[PDB]
RNA sequence: GAUACUUUAAAUGUGCAAACAAACCGGCCUUAGCCAAC
RNA sequence: GGGCGGCAUAUCUGUUACACGACAACGCAGGUGUCCUAAGGCGAGCUCAGUGGGAAAUCUCACGUAGAACACAAGCGUAAAAGCUUGCUUGAUUAACGAUUUCCAGUACGAAUCGAGACUGCGAAAGCAAGGCCAGCGAUCCUUUGCG
RNA sequence: GAGUACGACCACACUUGAGUGAAAACACCAUAUCCCGUCCGAUUUGUGAAGUUAAGCACUCAAGGCUCAGUUAGUACUGAGGUCAGUGAUGACUCGGGAACCCUGAGUGCCGUACUCU
């Protein structure tokens, strides 16, 4: 049995970027994703970069540049504390307001807040963006997702829809959000107004207690005496306070 | 004779470097052509959309024209008595921008900072001065310069 | 008695030189660009022909004055 | 040690390969979604005819169907059984001696049986993002099978 | 390889440029061009 | 020499060919007049040839820079793909006489490149697609069909 | 002095074998009523936080590779010249240009944007 790498093995060898050997980056897709129209002479064009953790979630307003890229404006779900959230960071709700989190500040720096208000009110409908690609136009990204699987119902479009909520103009179909029926054909507002607000936290929450009275799940909320019934009011009077301030962050 | 298509004999031509295959980068998709700038044309043989014929690979002109992602460049070539402006059409993973005018830009820079200087009244570099002028050589070491039995 | 070369064919080309290119300001015609930028650029050459009648009006007009 | 290198059994195979396409290949599916209670797969040669039979069960079913198989192979076996990245294997001749009670549509199939072992934290090499390989100290020898064997449904290597 | 195909790589070549319809420094006019906007 | 034979008579790849391009011989080694509603278009998942250790061709683990595949000749090119499996589709349609390359007299034909408009396909999106990259084809007059 | 997310150049960054890892983070890890997907909650998707640096990762340390110099060497080859020498193959000379493998010496990533910890 002869060895494989051996000493001609190793000279004829071209290794692959460093990203790709690290597993991070899909230069194909992102050779597409930064890609512009020539005749427009490098004008900005915008990245919403969503990146899920095993603890948090990341999301940032990003420009590609030569020299590297550069960050606009970012904000982390791991800050909702300072807001009026805890015990239930990662989840669909913590989505939501992260990504209206980031559209407002967002707004805020570049100075449009007043207008483009958004959707004050909460609801799980569609409405499609306003773009000149089909009045001031609003600030508008396109959404980079990474190796993510774009299942229906997965967090990213949750992050997405928080944002376009926010007030941003994010190119999108209704098609992976958890309220759509592929056979008809349509969207459920109502089923995602209830994953947005997060009954299903709420329900499977009672489950494991009821469950746990006879004789490690959902440990810190029944450590805390967190109780059902709650966690609706709590996500909607959370987005009030974002709306209100937009940076309030974490102390020291 | 028997076979003259378009490709026809581009097999050193139209390859990669050892070690260097892949794809175009994000250097390349980032940079900007405007009308008027000097593009060198070298083809990419990875790409195969939008490739200039084997007689414009090493050559040198102007940009006429701009496109979502095309470029059109006027190219020099010698015909019988004459030379003609030839305007071909290529993806833009094909060019890439000239130096060629580098040294007469850097020129015109520094006679402004020499003008921005003489009016200022700061103090003027000193002058380099010739490498072949006489004067006296004092040695170091010298040596005697032979041929001898053993360089044989 | 297919003969073929290429011997005095340089010579031949040579006798009245090979003639340099037209220079680029000559002949720059834009027939064939991407159609939406010409488009506009035809609109502003327009208005600055109207520009131009203009400021010889007033021109003529300086002058009779002095 | 650390107690992150605890042997487990990550997945048991079920395999019969009858290399025949009629009636008999249909009855081992049958025999198979029975015994299993997850539906098997079909496998087709390299050809465009199915000829074997399989399946991949994990969790305490896996810990279960494996004590049963051990109870047929009085758990003696040989110890060139044991292979290299450490796995091994068996077969049963008479599908109703594992308890199975006998019908006479189906017949009689000879069942194959593999086990993969290994330790937790082994998704690093398939996983989608940020795929690597695992260390050699943390992987398991064939001799580290072995002694696992016993004091785990203790048997004989009967080397 | 077989038992000349090739990483490396000349000499001789070959394309472009080297301030008067060109290029450099600051106002201003116009565009039913790009950009969230200018 | 001519006849016999053959096609060097349209046409592609490697060589001849001499590090831009061009360059001949009944020079050398080979191909072409077809085939495909998918073997065309797009999204997703996956990794191939092969080697080693196991289990009464198939099942399992590790390695595996492409040593396989891409209708057919050859050369280039390609690895979260341009290969393989799969879902949906008909951009293989139409395209105001736009411009261009190759041959070249800077004529045509065949092939190809960059576009503007319509109507669409696939995709969350950026995008990609007016056949299968590069050989696979044809004047006047006459016949015949569509259109106003 | 570190970490994470996005990156430009794409081996001085790779392959193999060991040792160390403050706090933060990243990660293994627990689970399957709901969204979603498989023969298989393995992969993937949702909801979690008991445990662990064992692995991934980062740093450091020894070999194949890779990168930059030196030698090989004014050698091989080559533009220009002769009513040059030789039967010829070829060779030297005159005015110029000038390598490669092998061998040997050194090192073993670097530069940006945003947010965090000692
Ligand atoms: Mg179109
Ligand atoms: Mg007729």
């Amino acid at each position: 049995v002869k060895v494989v790498k051996n000493k001609a093995y190793f000279k004829r060898f071209q290794v692959k970027y460093r990203r790709r050997r690290e597993g991070k980056t899909d230069y194909h897709a992102r050779r597409q994703m930064v890609l512009q129209d020539k005749t427009k002479f490098g004008s900005p064009k915008y990245r919403l970069v969503v990146r899920i953790t095993n603890k948090d979630i990341i999301a940032q307003i990003v420009q590609a540049k030569i020299v590297g890229d550069e960050v606009v404006m970012a904000a982390y779900a791991h800050e909702l504390p300072a807001f009026g959230i805890e015990h239930g960071l990662t989840n669909y709700a913590a989505a939501y307001a992260t990504g209206l989190l980031l559209a407002r500040r967002t707004l805020a720096k570049l100075g449009i807040a007043d207008k483009f208000q958004g959707a004050k009110e909460a609801d799980g409908s569609y409405s499609a963006v306003r773009t000149k690609k089909d009045e001031r136009f609003p600030f508008k990204a396109i959404l980079d997702v990474g190796l993510a699987r774009t299942t229906t119902g997965a967090r990213v479009f949750g992050v997405l829809k928080g944002a376009v909520d926010g007030g941003m103009a994010v190119p999108h179909r209704p098609n992976r959000f958890p309220g759509y029926n592929k056979e008809k054909s349509s969207l459920d507002a109502k089923v995602h107004r209830d994953r947005i607000f997060g009954k299903h936290v709420a329900d499977y929450l009672k489950q494991v207690k009821e469950e746990a009275s006879s004789n490690v799940q959902f440990s810190k909320y029944m450590a805390a005496k967190v109780l059902p019934e709650s966690i609706e009011g709590m996500y909607k009077k959370a987005h009030a306070a974002i709306r209100a301030d937009p940076s309030k962050s974490l102390p020291k | 004779v028997h076979s003259y298509g378009y490709k026809s004999g581009t097999r050193h031509l139209f390859a990669k470097k050892f070690r260097k295959h892949g794809v175009p980068s994000v250097s390349t998709i980032l940079t900007n052509i405007k009308v008027g700038d000097y593009v060198d044309v070298v083809a990419d043989s990875a790409v195969r959309e939008g490739m200039p014929h084997k007689y414009y690979h090493g050559r040198t002109g102007i940009v006429w024209n701009v496109t979502p992602r095309g470029v059109g460049v006027i190219i020099n070539k010698p015909v019988r008595t004459r030379t003609l402006r030839k305007r071909i059409c290529v993806r833009f993973e094909h060019v890439r921008k000239s130096r060629c005018q580098e040294a007469f830009k850097a020129k015109e820079h520094q006679f402004q900072a020499y003008l921005a200087a003489k009016k200022a009244g700061k103090a003027l570099p000193p002058l380099q001065k010739s490498s072949r002028l006489g004067g006296i050589v004092r040695p170091k070491n010298v040596e005697v310069l032979a041929r001898r039995v053993a360089d044989y | 008695s297919k003969n073929h070369t290429n011997h005095n064919q340089s010579s031949k080309n040579h006798r009245n030189g090979i003639k340099g290119p037209v220079p680029l300001h000559l002949h720059n015609s834009k027939r064939g660009s991407w159609l939406p930028a010409l488009v506009n650029a035809r609109r502003v050459r327009k208005h600055n022909q109207k520009a131009a009648l203009k400021k010889r009006r007033e021109r003529i007009a300086a002058f009779a004055a002095k | 040690a650390n107690p992150m290198r605890e042997i487990v059994v990550k997945k048991l195979c079920i395999n019969i390969c009858v290399g025949e396409s009629g009636d008999r290949l249909t009855r081992a599916s049958k025999v198979l979604e029975q015994l299993c209670e997850q539906t098997p797969v079909l496998s087709r040669a390299r050809r465009n005819e199915k000829i074997a039979v399989h399946c991949t069960v994990r969790g305490k079913k896996a810990e279960e169907l494996l004590e049963k198989g051990l109870k047929v192979k009085e758990f003696e076996l040989k110890s060139y059984n044991f292979a290299d990245t450490g796995s091994f294997g068996f077969g049963i001749d008479e599908h109703i001696d594992l308890g199975i009670k006998y019908d006479p549509s189906t017949g009689i199939y000879g069942m194959d049986f593999y086990v993969v072992l290994g330790r937790r934290g082994e998704r690093v090499a398939h996983r989608k993002r940020k795929c690597s390989r695992v260390g050699h100290s943390h992987h398991v020898t064939k001799e580290e099978a072995m002694k696992w064997f016993e004091k785990v449904h203790d048997g004989i290597i009967f080397q």
